[PDB]
């Protein structure tokens, strides 16, 4: 018998182990791999698509498609805010729960730039200019045209290009961020106001709505693995 | 002298044309193809009507309206009626095949709205009532389109239809990484799919297997001021692309 | 007759298997591929980023 | 590993990065550099954790039963049928992918707990187990001893309480190219009768018993499965699973919001 | 190694070796051999003991709790949430650097110890516990038996009474570029609140549970948990802790004499 | 099965042992190492610095 | 002592497993091979013979 | 391994694929690319599992 | 003096034997003979298919 | 494909690594590097032993 001398950790049994086993079924003839179209390789190509996000989760909403329906139209006032929500993709009741959300709620960290994409929905008739703005962490929150402008933003006018891809660049003062919503690791605010009312000519409807889509950047990434604190269950099912 | 809208279309004896549209998305990248000797496993030789079968079928028109929640539609059967290729349908045990989807709606420089077209592989559906299974009636009603709620369906044996969650209890806003386009009336038309063959086995049944649903579900609500045009119709028009056929014997469906 | 491959860092690691059914192997994390192109531009058309997407 | 950062400085053009046309269903391949001036950054960030193998090459519970050491009538022994849609954590993980294909790495956790009685003078030996997998078609147990536990072909474990806990591999052992996640289908050609996955679920019971009685005290044993795939493929991914679970046979739920709501469609204060 | 004496004779010169100006901050290289005649020495004395890898390189206890084989209403199982500061000794040596970057082994050494009673006829069977380890943000366990316990991502172990003590190895999970062992700064941007390193401090929490009953007697087990840092890096030496340790949270403390006295400013009798 | 005797010590925990041991997070991506000033390699590079002494330590 | 690690699965018994073992008897002499007509390999070779099928398993 | 099936088409002959003589005692060695056409697919499919040493090598 | 076999695949797996008695090694699993010529067509005659076993 | 390294004495010991994260490996302690330069001498200016340091 070569001499053997056991190191702590034997027998036990760690999730997360990986050796190999004895197979229960020797000789078996596995049936033959087959070309499936679309196949995946890592949980990031998912989150690199395209999502619709509940901005206007408000009063009720969240249980009609009116989630998705960002409210937009003609005012007799400058600069007015259309929507505000914080670069908190984890925990935040608006993000958390898109496809990036979903995969971002397995993990613990994350960094990354994020791809916001805004879609007009109103008639072809109708014009406008918007300034989409993110303004990182560190004063408070802007409340003004100004203020927000004096972040990083894009002016979108609404010609035939109806969509317009703002993009949040990573800022932090650390590599990665917490998934959970943890001040140390704040992530800033986004918002959207009017840059120049919408305009619309006769017989033409004055309100439209917004879409708004979420993605990652081929600069993402996550870590630390971890249930999602998404579904829960009482009894084995039946 | 072109427009990355312009579109001409043609299989068979039917041929389309798109005087406005975006790209063309293309299943998961992948274009339809016949199945290879080294994926099969059916060994008598398969049939390929070709022309016959591989063209443009219209399905019945529906009408869109400022409440309508969305439609859809199961497709391996959809197209059990339509000509050679319900037919093929019909007297065969095993078929595999690809498809063209195009989803046909206009209105004018004063309409507005918005509609997701995207096409749900193994879209399997819930029940209303927790205790049963959803009768098929309800599940697929072939060139009928079936219809989402703006609420919560009810008892007995149909769908649980609630749009929010496409009657497969996700997040409707998430159907997005099935193969999709965009109908935005403001800028678009119609939408085009290239939906591959996509399943576990090289070939399947026809008629107790739907591999996948088309859906149209609007999240920018139809609107327009009086006066104008109020009936806004939505088209679907399909066609099978390279299917085969095997196991052949008499017709029905047990 | 084993086998050396790279370590997760920021050296390598021995390995034999010992069992004749493949299935008894160990998870292969060592793995790396990626095609984004399926899920994002899975368009027939080509799209320049400096261009419209209607033209 | 991921992308590096590209310097970017300032610019004037007719070139539109920033608006494209969402409708094509096409995702906008967008960087920092465009919209906005970057420094260069060598970025060495790895997305080697969320490979599809790592995401679910994980030991996890899918059920768990019991059986006693004593009972007349044979019927103190235990079975499942085997399956992955009893437990809500596996079920969503598995299920953002259509199809799938992996070998499986079986974890069993054995324990036993003494009851109250009367019983006196115990001092009970160890305990040993037997957990027999019965492919479909096999002939299964009807009580505690009955003939069919020799396993002279279906394969199965015994085990001594207090060891490490016992340990199997399983090949790919689906009968398509693939296993199936979802079926919008059902069993028969008149579709009549069962719709849903529970079609293509059919893949044989597992039998647990004690042994040995120990002694005539009463005990309760408990054996937990753990699954673990390795060597993964994944097709088709879907939508997470919003609603909860409500049935192991289906995908019936009851209708849920899309996410919680906030005060304002402008409140930073996040529910 | 250690540098070796170099011979020395007599000298006569304006070289300073003996004087400097400590005033500049700069420590005098100054060796025996100035000052002094010295032999040759062929020193082999190494440093090789106190290299920071061996400094630290040790396991010591952190923590440790408690949980019941019983009790009506589930509460039965412990958590504690990771930390390095509620231990005296580990903490010390940690703060001896400012910062700092390290792997870790985790080795648990899980004990149980039964109570008195009038319960009788009992032959328990052996106990088999379970930690789960639950990054922050994942769900955590309500009852000793709410779902959660599946572990069906969080990682876990499962361990027999009665063989080798549990072990893991954990990578540098830290977000910045190294673990912070001070931080004078605060949470919030308007300085208002979390004053501390208790800001910097989240790692999620270690739950731990019986799996087992064992017997209808009371029991009770107390896990105790090892840290031991391994590949260490350390920067910013800093004064060892003077005063007693009074929180786990933070840096207050009670002012304390910088040594003990002696008689006179001459006394050898050093106290 | 190769044949193995196992000798005393076995199952043991020595605080002070040094063997591998499974990895409970698996590929995990570490943050990568910056180059933060004053390094420390040896407790001995503390030493050689000076510090005050309390020769006066006397009479409180 | 070479350093050891067990991993889940020892001690366990595995209907199917497939490990070498001490031999109760050694050197033991066994006797010569003959060559036996009708050699099966495999349970195919079977299957792949005729056999009369009862089609007329009717009433009794 | 098991054999892969070979493309067939369609036949006029006097050769009798389809007709023996079982008195004979010998077993057909009949294809379905005989009595019927068959397109052409590469099975890779294995006996292993069904060799005399898999089917006994169980405790 | 170890040796190297190909596992049961859709890579190997080294071995050595540790025992003297070769009856304690492990089944020989990479076994795969064949001979149905034995069981069919046991004729001293050879058939030809398209032939008549009659003529 | 082990390694071979020296003992600590007044011999090697060979060694291989098993697990594929690196962190699983046991702490390099045969490690020797030194600078006290950044905590004695940390002036910008080289000082002389045997000059003043007030000139
Ligand atoms: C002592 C050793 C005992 C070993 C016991 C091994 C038991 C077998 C465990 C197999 C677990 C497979 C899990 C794969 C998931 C599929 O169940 C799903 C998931 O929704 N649907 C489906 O059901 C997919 C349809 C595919 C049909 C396959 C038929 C075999
Ligand atoms: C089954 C397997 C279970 C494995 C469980 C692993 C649990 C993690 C244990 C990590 C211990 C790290 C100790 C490092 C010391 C830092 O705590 C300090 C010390 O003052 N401050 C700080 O807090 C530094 C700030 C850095 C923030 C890092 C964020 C992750």
């Amino acid at each position: 018998g070569l001499p053997t001398l056991a190191t702590p950790g034997s027998n036990q049994f760690l999730t997360s182990d990986d050796f190999q086993s004895p197979s229960a079924m020797p000789q078996f003839d596995v049936t033959p791999e087959m070309d499936i179209p679309g196949q995946v390789n890592n949980l990031m190509e998912i989150a690199e698509v395209d999502s619709v996000v509940p901005v206007n989760n408000t009063e009720g909403k969240e249980m009609s498609i009116e989630a998705y329906q960002i409210p937009v139209q003609s005012n007799p006032t400058n600069g007015s805010q259309v929507f505000g929500f914080p670069l908190t993709p984890g925990a935040s009741s608006v993000l958390n729960r898109t496809l990036l959300g979903e995969i971002l709620n397995y993990y613990a960290h994350w960094s990354g730039s994020i791809k916001l994409t805004f879609m007009f929905c109103g008639s072809a008739m109708a014009t406008g200019k918007f300034l989409l703005a993110y303004s990182p962490p560190g004063a408070g929150a802007p409340t003004t045209r100004k203020e927000a402008m004096l972040g990083t933003h894009v002016i979108w006018d609404v010609g035939l290009q109806s969509s317009c891809v703002l993009c949040i660049p990573w800022i932090s003062q650390t590599h990665y961020r917490y998934v959970v919503m943890d001040e140390y690791t704040a992530g800033g605010y986004i918002t959207c106001w009017y840059q120049t009312n919408i305009v619309v000519p006769a017989d033409a409807q004055s309100d439209c709505k917004i879409l708004c889509f979420v993605s990652a950047c081929n600069d993402f990434s996550v870590r630390m693995l971890k249930d999602t604190p998404f579904i829960k269950q009482d009894n084995f099912f039946q | 002298g072109y427009s990355d809208r312009v579109r001409s279309i043609t299989l068979g004896n039917s041929t389309i044309t798109t005087q406005e549209c975006a790209n063309v998305v293309v299943g998961y990248g992948v274009w339809p193809a016949y199945l290879k000797d080294e994926e099969a496993t059916a060994e008598d030789q398969p049939t390929q009507p070709d022309v016959a079968t591989c063209r443009f079928y219209t399905l019945e028109s529906v009408m869109w309206q400022q409440g309508s929640p969305g439609w859809w539609w199961k497709f391996p059967d959809a197209l059990s009626n339509m000509g050679l290729f319900g037919q093929n349908m019909q007297y065969h045990y095993l078929g595999r095949a690809g498809y063209t989807i195009h989803v046909q709606c206009n209105a004018s420089k004063f309409h507005q709205g918005c509609l997701l077209v995207v096409c749900v592989p193994e879209a399997e559906m819930g029940c209303a009532t927790l205790a049963n299974k959803p009768d098929p009636k309800s599940l697929s009603k072939g060139e009928i389109a079936s219809t989402f709620e703006s609420q919560n369906s009810t008892g007995e044996t149909a769908v649980q239809a609630n749009v929010i969650n496409a009657g497969m209890g996700v997040g409707v806003g998430n159907l997005t990484i099935f193969p999709h386009q965009w109908i935005n009336l403001r800028t678009n038309n119609s939408a085009t799919i290239v939906m591959p063959y996509i399943n576990s086995v090289p070939m399947d049944n026809m008629f107790r297997h739907n591999n996948f649903t088309l859906m149209v579900i609007p999240f920018a609500p139809l609107s327009y001021s009086a006066g104008a045009t109020t009936y806004v119709p939505i088209t679907v028009t399909v066609a099978p692309m390279c299917a085969e056929y095997n196991g052949l014997r008499l017709a029905g469906k047990q | 007759g084993a086998q050396v491959s790279t370590q997760k860092t920021g050296i390598h690691y021995t390995n034999i298997n010992y069992y004749k059914d493949a299935a008894s192997n160990s998870a292969n994390r060592q793995d790396f591929t990626q095609d984004p192109g399926k899920f994002t531009e899975p368009v027939k058309d080509i799209m320049v980023k400096s261009m419209p997407a209607l033209n | 590993r991921v992308a590096d950062t590209v310097g970017s400085g300032p610019v004037n053009s007719e070139s539109i990065p920033a608006l494209t046309a969402a409708e094509t269903g096409h995702t906008s391949q967008v960087v920092p550099s465009d919209t906005m001036q970057t420094r260069h950054v060598k970025n060495y960030h790895s997305r080697s954790e969320s490979t599809v193998e790592n995401f679910l090459c994980r030991s996890a519970c899918v059920f768990y039963t019991t059986y006693k050491n004593h009972d007349s009538d044979g019927d103190n022994f235990a079975y499942w049928v085997i399956n992955a849609r009893q437990v809500a954590q596996l079920r969503r993980k598995l299920e953002m992918f259509t199809y799938a294909r992996f070998d499986l790495e079986l974890t069993f956790v054995i324990t036993s707990t003494q009851e109250q009685s009367t019983t006196q003078g115990q001092d009970t030996p160890v305990l040993t187990h037997q957990i027999m997998y019965v492919p479909p078609g096999g002939p299964v147990p009807t009580k505690v001893n009955s003939y069919s536990w020799q396993t002279s072909t279906n394969p199965s474990v015994f085990w001594t309480e207090g060891n490490a806990p016992p340990r199997m591999s399983i090949p790919f052992i689906g009968i398509g190219n693939a296993y199936s996640m979802f079926y919008d289908g059902w069993a028969r050609f008149d579709k009549q009768g069962t719709y849903g996955i529970s079609t293509l679920n059919s893949m044989g019971t597992l039998y647990m018993r004690h042994v040995n009685g120990g002694g005539p005290g009463p005990i309760v044993s408990t054996v937990r499965i753990y699954f673990k795939p390795k060597h993964v493929k994944t097709w088709v991914p879907r939508p997470p699973r919003l609603c909860q679970y409500k049935k192991a046979g289906n995908v019936n739920f009851i209708p849920t919001s899309v996410t919680e709501g906030r005060t304002d469609i402008t409140t930073m204060k996040t529910t």
